[PDB]
């Protein structure tokens, strides 16, 4: 479910298909009972769905449109905390990599999105 | 020289025919027992 | 030059709040046919516990300010209120007298009343006007009075992590309670957390696997409880001695006569078990506090009845025992217990819950787990540090089962800078 | 159950002031807290007091503030009393889920 | 850190709703427990109500249940006080206050406190 | 529903805002939310269904996901053909979609073309 | 009646058709109760139920089109790859597949090496798009 | 050559998933209150999203399907459900002092008068339902089983419920009239929901069964083993009225309300079907003409009644108003081929689904009980077999998931999985 989450980058990488598919999974008051119940399981169940579809969203506003190992055209620019590519690649979990981007994410989407956009209108 | 080009996610709307339900606010005058409550 | 790549895979995730849905045991149709306090059809999902070991990764809890605790109280006043609903309410002065036969002081009175007659009381549930005996909360607070059909019992009810969240588990066997956990796994569905619904002691609770745990927010400030888990639990053992019929529009139920000898229930613990146990609470706290503080053991401070008593609900029935003997003692096995009816079960105005009378002796054994330790002032410095027991807001008494769980979000979007470009 | 307690009282600054706050025969044993509300100002939570003088603390306030329990009687101790000490301090409990105030002793000092 | 701070209409006719809005600034999340007191001029306060900030449960004096009715809001971090049927006793200064969370020993106190408005009924 | 309110603007402030783009029982008047939570239940549903049509519609004229897609067919001139400026510069979404809506299908059945045989000849070599 | 399930009907809507002829159909299907009595309740238990089958069209649809997704294909109706069809698999030309046998004697013939096919479709889609 | 996926592909898998009721809409709304047969189903579509296939052949069978164990599991619990809810017979377990009533005699009437002392108080019972103690007389089952009786509101009868797959599954439907049920099928169609099934217990016999077109058809996993049963479906359905000459009032005697027979006004006649001779007969040579099809012109078709065993499943067991009736056909299949009034009794105790569990009590029955049905299938059981001299097919039955097989014999439950790959000439840039 999370599986490798807690171990290297490379793993984590190579089985990200687990997660990814993990995460799109009478009598009167005796009646109402029942169809509240009925209202918190379909409502857990489309909240989920509606934020899958959401992510699915974001993916195609850049160049993924559901592909897992996206590939974009954005420069890394190296107020992102640069470092070794390899040491980043093989030593940090996705854990603190992400806390120590959460800083930086807004700004990554907003450049993800506006070269898609310039490179439709281009060509 | 100009090209088409999708838009997916522009409000636009066009009126159209439907078949509304109901919506009542006295207990299940009139029948009734069709109209749904209303305290949205 | 690196270029930034996004996945959609990865595991990161983050805390967040979220109305768990309750799943019981499979075992709960051959109970729930009773219409008890076990679950409703609010979701009797089977479940299936399927533990996923992590590795590597330390996830900061804090079983304090913790939601779930808050989200699970408030599923269980759903799930009493739901329970009680249907039934019919009482909306009733008497007279009353001093009747014994064999007792001892006698609690019960002989109250009297004409409608268009006679019953036994308690003195907890009644009060003097002007003798003239009228119950408490007469004009003020709705009695109402449960359904004898319910049968109210705890049961198992595991939580089950909706499709997008998952539900961390500390299984590091000696918990602290708050800070890193080295040992994380995440897990489907809870286990079988039972409502105890007891007080200043915790009853068929969740044994520990070390030395006796403590755990509070503060250990040093005296303002905030502390919870205590014990390791070899001590039993606790006593019945209902007495019978009593129902009588009868006027859907009214009440007391009837009694068969046999009327005398309360004593009830009986091993005192050596509760010597030891004691003993090890006393190391384990020596540790926190320092290894030459004298520490004490006094009973309850006062105030409600419900946070000088221990509560605890056995058969259909309420007990409140007096715990000035177990939490007695100063280092370097029966208890007397009374019964009332109207129930101001969660110290909420309006709701009083009258218990039917029950008929016939129960006998129910409950094994103890856990304490509520508050500590007295600290103008003594380093002399003695007394620890009254206490407390009675069950958000304590279900956060002695929610501490080793945390509801996470999964953020499966990520980005990162590889070596690739498009 | 009221929580009797005396409707006014004074002393000369920088000395040492007993507020009195007693309970009902049915509250013997309760325990209760200590509310100071200056002029003007939101009231001000002080300490808790129970049977036995066990006080807890908060942070925000001077340690001058002391609490002291007799039987059915609880003592508000102030030592070296400033101008600020100009208020209203209220003695309240908790019997059932309906809390019971005092009735406020306005408490000054004189310059 | 937590902060109240509460506002309203200062005069009010005899015979209809007061509504008073408390808005809460540092407050914990979830599980918070907001209450509305009252103090009537030279005479002892009394409690109003109280509001569980995640159930939505309510809970009044038995003295003031049909009068009164407390509603929150969690999206601004407020909350609404209706006093139905105001009459010439009910003029006050009210306070919005949040109770605590510990039941030390058989007691909730009311740590924050709001700055107090005055509500005066006249004609 | 939901996004209504960008409707009444330019096609340039749309099209830039598109690209930016525990309940108890004891609750009074339990039916009514209970039917309304149907109804809500049922809005949401018929909302992600109406959006998976619409993507297999993007997915048909070769554009998948994605918002602002871009295509081959040429703008024909009996299309209400006008100054570019003035149509995206000063009337509504509204106000072009009920000039453009007598030749939509012809628009549809043009795209859909013009992606086969751009997966034809792609595909060629 | 409504909903996902109605398209799973019409991909079944021409079953025995030719292999080419399957495929044209797949491109051309791309695109107030009376209430008696005690009929309210019981309506919204049948909306309940409803929404539950609904969501469950919903949800298949979403999870065979995220394993279309996980290889080279996104969400195009038809779907191109670049992972060589070995000659182990139905050695026999390509004429008789794609003109005679339905959709069905396909199925049969190609159930027994399914795994092996997915397995070898995302692990080319994964190297290929690693190497770019 | 590479390989290409075709999402939305026309795929079947043979696979068995639970299915839901589905209640017509005027099956419930119209009239019928509190009745088991109708509960919070899901009411069917307004037309069904029949789909004609073509040139397409697929394998049925039968006596391998899972639609008939799942409906007959749905019926049990609906059936335990619906009891549920009524009061325990339980007390009622005690010696009863009968005497056996001479009012009137038709054919004796059996029935016994017994007094119990509920702290003396009298019934009505049948001879089968109560049995001698040793005249001091006892319940058939009381000793050893919870005994139930059935609500008094609520009314046997049979409903139609229609079985819709759940999405991602279809329902693939066997339209060829001359189809025995096993093997390819010619003309297959696919549906979402299927036709009107209606739950009816009926043990030799099949009423309000469903009618096959073309001629009449027999049906069995094996026709030369023994052990299998043989299902007859006729192709015109034969009337049959049965009635009970009787009419009783209900006593209130409270334990939990129990409701016991009392006496009977007038005249006192054990129960009597009729059906037409010439009808019969005609079906019976079309029966034997299929049969000596199957089995060759030179074979002797020879019938016989029942051979004993239990009482259920001897005589003809079916519910009428509310009433069980266990009604013989020892005359109806007693004719040697070359190539009528059914005296009959009641028990109120029965047990249903053959099993050792809960007994269920019949309510008593006020008035004159009357029904028509419509007798459409035969359930039949080959004698044993010395080769190449005669057959005979003495009814047989009682297995209730046969009685199902029945109506659901022209349907399979299919699993649609359009994801098939397939090679061609195509690769990716
Ligand atoms: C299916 O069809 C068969 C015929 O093939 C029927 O079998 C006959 O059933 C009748 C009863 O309906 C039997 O009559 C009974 O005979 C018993 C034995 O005594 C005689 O019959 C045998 C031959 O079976 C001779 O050998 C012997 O010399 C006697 O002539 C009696 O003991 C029976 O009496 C009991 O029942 C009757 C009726 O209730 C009571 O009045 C008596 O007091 C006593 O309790 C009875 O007389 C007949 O013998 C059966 N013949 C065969 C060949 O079996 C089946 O009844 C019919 N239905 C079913 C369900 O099988
Ligand atoms: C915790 O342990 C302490 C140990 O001391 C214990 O304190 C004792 O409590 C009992 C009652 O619970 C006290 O007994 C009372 O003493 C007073 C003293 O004046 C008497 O007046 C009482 O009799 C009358 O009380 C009321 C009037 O005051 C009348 O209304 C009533 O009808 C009686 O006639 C009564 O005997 C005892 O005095 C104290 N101990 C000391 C040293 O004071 C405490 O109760 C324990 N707490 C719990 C929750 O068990
Ligand atoms: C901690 O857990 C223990 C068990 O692990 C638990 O003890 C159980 O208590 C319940 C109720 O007090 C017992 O249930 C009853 O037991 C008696 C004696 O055997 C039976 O006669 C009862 O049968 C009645 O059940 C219905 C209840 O209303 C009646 O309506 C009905 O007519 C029957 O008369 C009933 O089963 C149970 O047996 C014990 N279990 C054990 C092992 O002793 C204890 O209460 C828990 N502590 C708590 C909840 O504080
Ligand atoms: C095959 O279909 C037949 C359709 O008629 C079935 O006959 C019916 O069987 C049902 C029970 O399954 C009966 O329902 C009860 O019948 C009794 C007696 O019937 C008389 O009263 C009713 C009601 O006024 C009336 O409709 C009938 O015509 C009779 O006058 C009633 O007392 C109950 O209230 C309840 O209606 C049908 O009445 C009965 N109809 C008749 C006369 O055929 C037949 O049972 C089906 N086959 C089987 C066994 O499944
Ligand atoms: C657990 O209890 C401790 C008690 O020490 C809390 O520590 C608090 O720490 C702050 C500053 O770190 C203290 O403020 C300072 O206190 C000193 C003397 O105590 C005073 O001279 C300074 O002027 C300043 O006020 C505070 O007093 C102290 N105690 C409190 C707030 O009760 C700690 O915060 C508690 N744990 C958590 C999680 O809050
Ligand atoms: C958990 O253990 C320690 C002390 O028992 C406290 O948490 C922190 O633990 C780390 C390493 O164990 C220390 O370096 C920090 O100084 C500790 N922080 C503090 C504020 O002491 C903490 O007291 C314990 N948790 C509880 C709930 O008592
Ligand atoms: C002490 O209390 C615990 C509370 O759980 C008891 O544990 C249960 O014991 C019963 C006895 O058979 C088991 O069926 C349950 O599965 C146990 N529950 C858990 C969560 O372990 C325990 O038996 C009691 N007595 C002891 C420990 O001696
Ligand atoms: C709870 O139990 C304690 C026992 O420790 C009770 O204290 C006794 O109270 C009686 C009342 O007159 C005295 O005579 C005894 O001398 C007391 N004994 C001790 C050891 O203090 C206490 O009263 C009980 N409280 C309740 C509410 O039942
Ligand atoms: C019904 O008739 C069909 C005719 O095809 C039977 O199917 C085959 O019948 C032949 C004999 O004619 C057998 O040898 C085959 O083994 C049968 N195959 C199948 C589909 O089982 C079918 O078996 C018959 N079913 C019955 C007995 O009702
Ligand atoms: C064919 C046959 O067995 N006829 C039976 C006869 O034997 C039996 O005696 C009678 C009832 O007594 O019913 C008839
Ligand atoms: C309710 O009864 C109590 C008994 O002490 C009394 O004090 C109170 O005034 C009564 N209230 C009303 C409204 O009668
Ligand atoms: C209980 O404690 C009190 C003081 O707190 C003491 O006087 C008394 O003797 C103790 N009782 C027992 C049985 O230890
Ligand atoms: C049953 O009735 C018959 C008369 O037909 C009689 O001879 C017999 O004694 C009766 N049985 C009992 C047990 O009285
Ligand atoms: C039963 O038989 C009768 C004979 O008239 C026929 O009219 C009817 O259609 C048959 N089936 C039904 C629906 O009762």
């Amino acid at each position: 479910f999370l599986g490798a989450a807690g171990s290297t980058m490379g793993a984590a990488s190579m089985t990200l298909t687990v997660q990814a598919r993990n995460l799109l999974s009478e009598a009167q008051q005796h009646l109402l009972k029942l169809t509240v119940w009925g209202i918190k399981q379909l409502q857990a169940r489309v909240l989920a769905v509606e934020r899958y579809l959401r992510d699915q969203q974001l993916l195609g506003i850049w160049g993924c449109s559901g592909k897992l190992i996206c590939c974009t055209n954005v420069p890394w620019n190296s107020s992102w905390s640069n470092r070794n590519l390899s040491e980043i690649w093989d030593n940090m979990t996705w854990l603190q990599w992400d806390k120590e981007i959460s800083n930086y994410t807004q700004i990554i989407y907003g450049l993800l999105e506006e070269s898609q956009n310039q490179q439709e209108k281009n060509e | 020289n100009l090209w088409v080009t999708v838009y997916y996610g522009v409000p636009v709307w066009k009126d159209a025919e439907t078949t509304l339900f109901c919506a009542s606010d006295a207990k299940a005058v009139w029948a009734t027992h069709a109209c749904v409550p209303t305290d949205p | 030059n690196l270029w930034v790549t996004v996945y959609y895979g990865v595991p990161v995730w983050k805390d967040a709040e979220t109305t768990l849905f309750c799943a019981s045991d499979a075992k709960a149709y051959e109970t729930k046919k009773h219409n008890v306090w076990a679950t409703h059809a609010c979701v009797p999902t089977d479940p299936n516990p399927q533990e996923i070991h992590l590795e590597n990764v330390t996830e900061e809890f804090n079983m304090w300010k913790n939601n779930m605790v808050e989200q699970m109280h408030t599923d269980i006043i759903s799930l009493w209120d739901q329970s009680l609903k249907p039934c019919v309410k009482l909306t009733p002065t008497l007279q009353c007298t001093n009747v014994t036969n064999n007792i001892t002081r006698g609690e019960l009175k002989n109250c009297s009343f004409n409608m268009t007659v006679y019953s036994l009381f308690y003195r907890l549930d009644v009060v003097q006007i002007n003798k003239e005996y009228r119950l408490i909360n007469c004009n003020t607070s709705a009695i109402t009075q449960a359904c004898p059909k319910v049968s109210f019992e705890p049961i198992p009810i595991h939580y089950c992590a909706p499709a997008g969240f998952a539900i961390l588990k500390c299984k590091d066997k000696k918990f602290n309670g708050t800070g890193p956990c080295p040992s994380v796994s995440t897990v489907q569905c809870t286990h079988g957390i039972k409502p105890v619904v007891s007080t200043q002691l915790l009853l068929n609770g969740s044994l520990a696997e070390e030395e006796v745990m403590i755990r509070s927010e503060n250990i040093t400030n005296n303002a905030k409880n502390i919870l205590v888990q014990f390791n070899t639990p001590v039993q606790i053992n006593c019945t209902r001695p007495n019978n009593n019929t129902r009588k009868s529009g006027q859907a009214f139920y009440a007391t009837g006569d009694i068969i046999g000898d009327i005398r309360q229930a004593h009830c009986n613990v091993s005192k050596a078990t509760w010597n030891e146990t004691l003993g090890k609470v006393v190391k384990q706290l020596r540790k926190h506090f320092g290894n030459n503080t004298i520490i004490r053991f006094a009973n309850s401070s006062g105030g409600d009845l419900e946070v000088t008593t221990h509560s605890f609900n056995c058969g259909g029935e309420f007990f409140y025992c007096n715990t000035s003997g177990l939490f007695n003692s100063t280092w370097i096995i029966t208890l007397p217990c009374r019964i009332k009816q109207i129930i101001n079960m969660w110290q909420r105005i309006g709701q009083a819950m009258y218990a039917p009378p029950i008929q016939g002796v129960i006998r129910c054994v409950s094994n103890i787990t856990g304490l509520i330790l508050t500590r007295d002032g600290g103008s003594t410095n380093s002399t003695t540090e007394t620890f009254r027991p206490g407390g009675g807001d069950m958000r304590d008494n279900w956060r002695s089962e929610l501490y080793k769980y945390k509801v996470v979000k999964i953020e499966p979007l990520g980005v990162a800078p590889t070596r690739c470009k498009r | 159950s009221v929580l009797t307690q005396s409707p006014s009282a004074s002393a000369s600054l920088g000395a040492s002031v007993k507020l009195t706050c007693t309970l009902s025969s049915g509250l013997r044993s309760y325990t209760i807290a200590w509310y100071q509300r200056q002029r003007g100002q939101a009231p001000r939570f002080l300490l808790r007091l129970d049977s036995v003088g066990s006080h807890t603390k908060v942070d925000g306030i001077p340690d001058r503030f002391s609490g002291s329990s007799s039987g059915t009687e609880r003592y508000l101790t102030i030592s070296n009393l400033q101008s600020e000490d100009e208020a209203d301090y209220f003695c309240q409990t908790w019997t059932t889920g309906i809390y019971i105030f005092g009735g406020g002793t306005r408490l000054s000092v004189l310059s | 850190q937590v902060q109240l701070q509460e506002s309203g209409p200062g005069l009010v006719k005899p015979s209809e709703t007061l509504s008073l809005t408390c808005a809460v600034s540092g407050g914990s999340i979830s599980g918070n427990y907001w209450s509305w007191i009252r103090q009537s001029p030279g005479k002892g306060l009394e409690w109003i109500g109280h509001i569980n900030d995640y159930s939505g449960r309510t809970d009044y004096n038995p003295s003031l249940k049909s009068r009164v009715t407390i509603s929150t809001d969690t999206s601004t971090n407020q909350f609404f006080l209706t006093l139905s049927s105001v009459s010439a006793a009910d003029t006050a200064v009210y306070y919005c206050a949040r109770r605590d969370t510990d039941f030390w020993r058989g007691i909730y106190v009311f740590e924050f406190w709001g700055q107090g408005v005055l509500v005066t009924v006249s004609s």
